[PDB]
């Protein structure tokens, strides 16, 4: 049976009766940095059970209307355990995840949704001469959601949360290009992704980039019938993977 | 590079299934015409090599023109280097996230008469200074300037009538590779300039004229062409839809994904 | 002096007169294709005429 | 600005009868657009946001309609509850403006 | 002083010439390279990638994700088209835009077969049955399912396994096709019918939706690189 | 979860300063921003700015000069002055939390606090 599966991160351990397959990457397991691409000299550190273990975010609800979520990866983490406080003391870091979305609803249900992982999504203003500031670009393990309909300029500097252009000003059924999976509620109850370090340095500061944003956007939108639950979650648990560190001086923030 | 060819199949009537499968896995079916349908042995000589990054980004394009008059003091040209001003290459580049390749770099320098007052303008032949600086170094602030000496920095004299000048550049970076886009902050506070624009620093280009202002007025252009050698990509991006906006970042005015047209069964 | 193949439907000569290996001709004549990583970036490995789930 | 024109200025309707209030602005706000209910002198209370979405608790006798510059909203059945002002906004840039208004009487 | 003779083509620029040039900084010395996971070396690579097709354009649907949405219902009649769209995947209006159809515009010519899958987003109580036909040209579009089974043609079941797939196979006179709209190399026609009705129980809703998704197969290649009508420009940004 | 209230000074002299405070409660002020609107009974329903989840403000341009709105995240409390105070200012004001799923419009309003800024 293809259909179960089990994943123990830590002490922490996912069980999910209904699934697709595991989508890893770009065929890509995250493994611990060589020594002919390291570049900073002292000894990195390596907490091993106490950050790589499955951190759940808050939940989102899904509607009828609903238009989609995203989040920033190195960012949802950094008050999360012992992982946002080697973030805070250290300068460098390089780490892989596996992220776990999952949602449940019965036979009588319906519904689709995307879960791609996109790095270095830059995104968009709605007043063209500005760019967007950091609250509205990410909150601290909240969900930024997107819109239907097109946003409007002002002092705010927001995101141009149209949905189908993603805030990227691209295709959205171009996004799986991307490694991603979906979740169909006629066969699928969870998604598994799982990603290695992609950058274009071998170590890069946790709190000035996020080199990754899972986004979940409902292609197919939510319908029953009355008499049904109406109240349909969507819960995110992500888990480091061979998590380093390197660069160890005072708390920042 | 020849592409696979086709084998020959037979009617069946079995528990084999490549027609159903299950999209939801982030999977992409690798089935042939030869599973669903009957079809002959054809041999296929047609070859994918014309869609490889070597081919389809090694060829020379306009990024930039710049403009500078013979008759002033301030007749210089300042150009600081980017590849986000133009719309075609940007597009071209902005399919992958991470590139590194080696660089061909030509000029291209024409010249006007401008409307002089003088009687009989014979001017002789003109000749041309382009100096690269690279971030950090001293900077022209006239034409008849000291800097212009060019002890260190590299620059090309080119006299015209002849063929343009060219030359290569290595692949410049402080990191692995190329960053067409960045999501990040150039502070630790997250506060001020976001996006690609931190990682730009490439130096700055200076044209002139090394004649002097004989009788009469000329005012040149030159223009700069791109050509990227041995590259390599990585992580593919999905194509620009929208239109471009501004340089320094990704805004945009949103759009339909498609044009439109009057049914669902319209052929 | 290299001697390579000549892309047609015949040899061609080549030497590298400059010091520096970016000053060389473009390469032209790679031809890779790994597209498992992106069409099949699975964890089990799918056979075709098998069913997707069991 | 820009400024939100409410019709009708007033109604008089009976319980299961069908409504019909429209809100037209100056130029095009991409339906950003909201509705609220106001009672007798309380808080207003949101009920159809993005010009066609219902609200939290809001039932589903309300209906949202329009795009560009014309919008509508529906009472299919009305019931005691509903009576009161009802105002269309828009938020699609500062400055933000309020309808004139629209009250019910229920005689 | 060796006698040369230049030819015909000398001090020219053309932009695809392929020769070297002098280095501007001599004995630099480049970053090492890293292993970077994805690495692309093949344009063809990423067409064969699925991509969501917006088959619902219908004039109201562009600005929103109705468009990637294809309506299906419990009906009253049986035989009727579900949708339907010419086989021009780089000119036609809904393929244009497509991740396979957005590397098509970047070249003239192409030639392979076309994969095409459907994916059920319905509730896990519905059934149906539905045919996915594809016509070579030479005729007009088939107007009724009577038409549509005499071509190339697949019957799709919905069950468990929630996706089929349309092998649009490579039946042309030549070897290429042109990208641009031609009517010497016209392709033919993809529509869908219904075989069956989707008969669904009570306190469920009638009304599903089919996703729908494009890629190339292995035999798929490309010519002639040309520049991409999708983008423009009035001045310098 | 419950939601927010107000404190006002009720009535005050002409060419008087206003200060009304609103206390937010079952949200952070780090994901949402809040509304200042003004319910007159000859002017209907106006707006007299907004405080932004980052921080910036944005006012009315009758009303630019005389009005600015501060906050303070970790007391979860908003604060903002005006100026001058004419007649015409009698009115019900409100504060009110927005980006109601994204979509900028507001979800929850104050009990409102009621002045009068007559002798
Ligand atoms: C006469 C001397 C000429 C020297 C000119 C050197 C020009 C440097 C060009 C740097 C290449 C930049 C490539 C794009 C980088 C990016 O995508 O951010």
């Amino acid at each position: 049976s293809d259909r179960v599966r089990s994943i123990t991160l830590g002490n922490s351990t996912i069980t999910t009766q209904e699934c697709a397959n595991v989508v890893v990457g770009y065929g890509v397991w995250p493994e611990y940095l060589k020594d002919n691409e390291a570049t900073a000299e002292d000894q990195p550190t390596q907490p091993d059970v106490a950050t790589c273990r499955f951190y759940t975010l808050e939940s989102v609800q899904w509607m009828k209307n609903s238009a989609g979520w995203w989040w920033k990866l190195p960012d949802a983490l950094s008050q999360m355990g012992l992982f946002g406080q080697n973030m805070q003391y250290h300068y460098l870091g390089r780490t892989g995840y596996t992220i776990h979305v999952q949602c449940n609803a019965s036979k009588f249900h319906q519904g689709c949704l995307l879960v791609v992982c996109v790095p270095e999504a830059e995104m968009g203003c709605s007043n063209l001469n500005n760019t967007p500031e950091f609250s509205e670009l990410s909150g601290g393990d909240s969900a930024r959601m997107f819109t239907d309909t097109q946003v409007g300029e002002s002092n705010a500097k927001k995101v141009q949360t149209a949905v189908w252009n993603a805030g990227m000003g691209v295709g959205v059924g171009n996004l799986t290009i991307f490694p991603h999976q979906w979740i169909n509620l006629r066969t699928n109850n969870s998604a598994t992704l799982v990603m290695p370090y992609i950058n274009s340095v071998p170590m890069d500061n946790m709190f000035r980039h996020n080199n990754l944003t899972l986004m979940i956007i409902p292609f197919v939108p939510l319908n029953y019938s009355e008499g049904s639950s109406p109240y349909v979650p969507i819960t995110v648990t992500i888990a480091p993977m061979c998590a380093e560190y390197n660069g160890l001086r005072l708390a920042s923030n | 590079a020849r592409v696979a060819d086709t084998i020959s199949s037979r009617p069946t009537n079995s528990e084999s299934i490549p027609a159903l499968t299950a999209a939801e896995t982030g999977h992409t079916s690798q089935v042939v015409p030869s599973d669903t349908m009957q079809t002959r042995h054809v041999k296929n000589y047609h070859s994918r090599s014309e869609s490889s990054i070597e081919n389809f980004l090694c060829r020379s394009a306009c990024v930039y023109y710049a403009t500078y008059t013979n008759n002033s003091k301030k007749g210089f040209a300042e150009w600081v280097i980017n590849t986000r001003q133009v719309a075609q290459l940007r597009r071209k580049l902005e399919l992958f996230t991470y590139l590194r390749f080696d660089l061909e770099l030509t000029f291209v320098i024409t010249s006007a008469q401008q409307p002089s007052t003088a009687s009989s303008v014979d001017a002789p032949v003109q000749t041309h200074q382009i100096m690269y600086v690279p971030p950090g170094g001293p900077v022209p602030t006239k034409v008849k300037d000291y800097a212009w000496q060019t002890s260190t920095n590299p620059s090309v004299f080119w006299t015209e009538g002849n063929a343009p000048p060219r030359m290569s550049i290595p692949f410049i970076s402080i990191g692995n590779a190329y960053s067409c886009f960045y999501d990040g902050w150039t502070q630790f506070s997250r506060n001020g300039v976001y996006g690609i624009n931190t990682l730009n620093n490439m130096g700055t280009l200076y044209m002139r004229h090394v004649n002097e202002a004989g009788q009469g007025p000329i005012k040149s252009t030159v223009r700069i062409y791109f050509k990227p050698k041995h590259v390599k990509a990585w992580v593919p991006r999905p194509p620009r839809l929208c239109q471009y906006e501004k340089q320094k970042n990704v805004n945009f005015s949103p759009i339909g994904v498609t044009t439109s047209r009057t049914d669902i069964i319209t052929t | 002096a290299q001697v390579s193949t000549q892309k047609t439907g015949i040899h061609y000569t080549n030497i590298n007169y400059y010091k520096d290996a970016a000053s060389n001709s473009a390469n032209r004549q790679d031809f890779t294709q790994d597209p498992g990583k992106f069409t099949e970036p699975v964890k089990d490995i799918m056979v075709k005429t098998m069913p997707a789930l069991n | 600005d820009i400024q939100m024109t409410q019709s009708p200025a007033s109604l008089s309707v009976s319980v299961g009868e069908t409504v019909t209030i429209t809100c037209r602005a100056s130029e095009n706000v991409y339906r950003n657009l909201a509705w609220y209910q106001q009672k007798q002198g309380k808080s207003p209370q949101l009920l159809v946001y993005a010009a066609t979405n219902l609200a939290d608790g809001v039932p589903s006798r309300f209906s949202g309609s329009g795009s560009g510059t014309q919008y509508s909203l529906k009472i299919n059945s009305l019931q005691s509850e509903d009576f009161g002002s009802y105002f269309c906004q828009h938020f699609w840039s500062p400055v933000f403006t309020f309808g004139a208004g629209t009250k019910l009487e229920l005689k | 002083g060796l006698p040369v003779m230049t030819t015909p083509g000398s001090t020219q620029f053309l932009t695809s010439d392929d020769f070297q040039s002098p280095s501007a900084m001599p004995q630099f010395d480049v970053t090492p390279e890293m292993q970077i996971p994805g690495r692309v070396n093949n344009l063809m690579e990423i067409a064969e990638v699925d991509s969501v097709v917006p088959v619902n354009n219908t004039e109201d649907n562009v600005s929103s994700l109705k468009a990637y949405q294809i309506p299906v219902q419990s009906n009253s009649d049986n035989g009727k088209q579900v949708f339907g769209f010419p086989l021009q995947p780089g000119a036609n209006n809904v393929l244009n835009r497509t991740l396979l159809g957005e590397i098509l515009n970047y070249y003239t010519h192409w030639s392979g077969s076309i994969k095409l899958t459907f994916m059920f987003c319905g509730s896990a109580m519905a059934t149906g049955k539905f045919l996915l036909a594809y016509s070579p040209p030479g005729a007009g579009v088939p107007k009724n399912r009577k038409d549509a089974m005499l071509g190339t043609h697949v019957i799709w079941d919905v069950g468990l396994q929630s996706s089929c797939v349309l092998c649009v196979p490579w039946i042309s006179q030549t070897h290429y096709r042109y990208v641009v709209e031609d009517e010497y190399t016209a392709a033919g026609y993809v529509t869908c019918w219904y075989q069956t009705n989707i008969v669904v129980p009570a306190d469920v809703q009638s009304s599903c939706d089919i996703l729908c998704f494009v890629s190339a197969c292995n035999d798929f290649s490309v010519r002639m690189l040309k520049d991409t009508p999708f983008i423009r420009q009035d001045t310098f940004y | 979860q419950v939601q927010l209230k107000q404190s006002g000074p009720g009535l005050v002299q002409p060419s008087q300063s206003l200060s009304i405070t609103c206390t937010v409660s079952g949200f952070s002020l780090t994901n949402y921003g809040v509304h200042w609107v003004r319910q007159s009974p000859g002017k209907g329903l106006e707006w007299l700015g907004v405080i932004w989840r980052g921080g910036s403000t944005d006012y009315n341009a009758a009303f630019m000069s005389r009005l600015s709105i501060t906050k303070d995240n970790s007391k979860s409390q908003v604060f903002f002055k005006m100026n001058s105070l004419q007649a015409d200012d009698t009115a019900i004001y409100y504060c009110a939390k927005g980006d109601y799923y994204g979509y900028d419009a507001m979800d929850s309003w104050g009990q409102g606090t009621s002045v009068t800024v007559s002798r």
